[PDB]
């Protein structure tokens, strides 16, 4: 209701920082101040906000990589950097730190089950699954839903089976990928965050097996047989149901006093 | 035709009868190894279309 | 020591002061919130997540006016007219650049304004606050129902009582 002035079209990189600092870093609970790795997650959000909106409206403003940005952020507010560690060394700690945070994703399949939904990220060329690193104190299924909505604009809630996942450990990173069936293919899967996902498409399941079996160059190259088995166990069940359905659909009319 | 399909028959009196189908006719339904929710198992059940209420097709044949 | 918090106090002020230039004094700040809004007899998620802050707003001048931002129910109706709104609310949106605002005018000096000077532009509906379903339910001056979420129950019931203490106790100093 109360009307506020947009101070971000024409703004000093100096006052843009002071702003962003209050938005992200400066005003957070001291539990996310425990590690240097903790605080650098805000610096990562703030930098993604800067380059998502601030630099958008301000052509003149620099282009800031987390390196330069976080390094500038301290220059303006030295009272925010408590510890005697350089944000250079602290940021390489953070990058290596990320490499341990376990990913939780999803295997998005349609009712038909012939096709699987896979996404590719901006920098890369490899197709994989909608997936992301867990947050602070959030259950495996909730992190999957948060991360799949952020990546595909789909709230998976309904189809999230908890005991039906695929777990794999690729280079000290735990992947737990849930198996989802019944997703509508017609819906537009646009991602919700800028500069994260390049392309999202429905690759045909059979096509992939045939190309994976050739060994060329995807988490799908390890969870191949589990995924195929799941499909097999699902087509088997969904069709067995349409055989029982027709057996019923004929009984409830060959005798059946259907209403 | 519909032989082997294990079906379940619910009745409005308060009884339920499971068992595998043996003969399908629009006037009569016959079941092999009919188990009743009253504690009765019979190997041969014959019931008419009129004395029937609800139906579900429990299992398909092997 | 505390210099790390005096700065935090000044910077928290001066930054909000650029979105709302009429901040006489900041009341407080809780670092987690999410706006929800009552639509189809249900609560829907809104794109405002970030630090909640209630502040005292300078009110002020005889003819101070509230200007308009440069650009169906989904949108909150902008507050147009004179500056009477004694206190304000802001959620420093970590999502997108625009921030959440609720003008909190006391239900005491609301009727005082609209009946002495019966010149009514908008119909200020005396704001209501309650707590239900882990949400601080806020009925707004323009009939809309906004509910905000804090993780801490102490925080959820502290902002509530204060919001009441503002709309109930008259604005004096
Ligand atoms: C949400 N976010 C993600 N990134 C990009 O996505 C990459 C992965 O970042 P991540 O969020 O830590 O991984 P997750 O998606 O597996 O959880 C980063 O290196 C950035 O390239 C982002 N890049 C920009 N510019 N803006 C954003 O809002 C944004
Ligand atoms: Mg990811
Ligand atoms: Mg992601
Ligand atoms: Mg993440």
């Amino acid at each position: 209701s109360l009307p506020l002035l947009r101070p971000f079209e024409t703004v000093s990189l100096e006052n843009a920082v002071e702003d962003l600092v209050v938005r992200f870093i400066l005003n957070v609970p001291p539990e996310d101040l425990s590690t240097v790795e903790r605080v650098l997650f805000h610096f990562e959000e703030a930098s993604w906000f800067y380059t998502d909106f601030v630099k958008l409206m301000n052509p003149y403003l620099p282009n800031l990589s987390i390196k330069s940005f976080s390094k500038i952020v301290i220059d303006i507010c030295p009272l925010i950097w408590n510890w005697d560690i350089t944000p250079e060394n602290a940021l390489v700690k953070f990058s290596n730190y990320k490499k341990t945070i376990p990913v939780r994703g999803a295997a998005i399949f349609n009712d038909s089950l012939s096709k699987i939904l896979l996404l590719r990220g901006i920098n890369s060329k490899h197709w994989s699954f909608p997936r992301g690193k867990i947050g602070k104190d959030e259950d495996d299924v909730a992190c999957c839903i948060r991360e799949v909505k952020e990546e595909t604009g789909f709230d998976l809630t309904g189809f999230i089976d908890a005991d039906q996942y695929v777990e794999r450990n690729m280079n000290g990173k735990n992947f737990k990928i849930f198996l989802v069936k019944g997703v509508p293919e017609d819906f537009e899967f646009k991602p919700e965050h800028k500069n994260e996902i390049q392309a999202i498409e429905w690759k045909d399941f059979k096509k992939l097996s045939k190309a994976i079996t050739k060994n060329e160059g995807f988490l799908v190259n390890s969870m191949i047989r589990p995924l195929s088995l799941y499909v097999k166990n699902e087509k088997r069940a969904k069709d067995e149901n349409k055989l029982k359905l027709y057996a019923e659909e004929h009984l409830k009319s060959i005798l059946g006093l259907n209403k | 035709n519909f032989k082997g399909y294990q079906i379940e028959i619910e009745l409005k009196d308060g009884k339920r009868i499971t068992g595998t189908l043996k003969q399908v006719s629009p006037k009569s339904l016959t079941l092999t190894d009919a188990v009743f929710q009253d504690g009765g198992v019979s190997p041969v059940f014959k019931i008419k279309a009129d004395k029937l209420y609800d139906l579900k097709v429990l299992k398909l044949p092997p | 020591t505390e210099t790390l918090e005096i700065y935090r106090k000044a910077l928290n002020f001066n930054v909000i002061a650029r979105y709302d230039p009429k901040i006489k004094q900041l009341l407080f700040h809780t670092p987690h919130a999410t706006v929800y809004k009552w639509g189809d007899d249900n609560w829907n998620k809104l794109e405002y997540q970030g630090v909640l802050a209630i502040y005292l707003r300078d009110v002020g001048d005889k003819e101070a006016i509230l200007p308009e931002v440069s650009s169906e129910a989904n949108t909150p109706h902008v507050l147009t007219g004179h500056d009477i709104y004694n206190y304000g609310l802001i959620i420093m949106n970590r999502i997108n650049p625009d921030n959440f605002s609720l003008a909190i005018a006391p239900n005491s000096v609301l009727n005082k304004r609209k009946l002495f000077a019966p010149n009514r532009e908008e119909e200020l509906e005396p704001m209501k606050v309650e707590v239900r379903d882990d949400l601080v339910m806020i009925k707004t001056l323009k009939k809309e129902v906004y509910g905000i979420w804090v993780h801490t129950p102490e925080d959820r019931q502290n902002i509530y009582e204060l919001i009441k203490y503002l709309l109930e106790n008259e604005p004096t100093d």
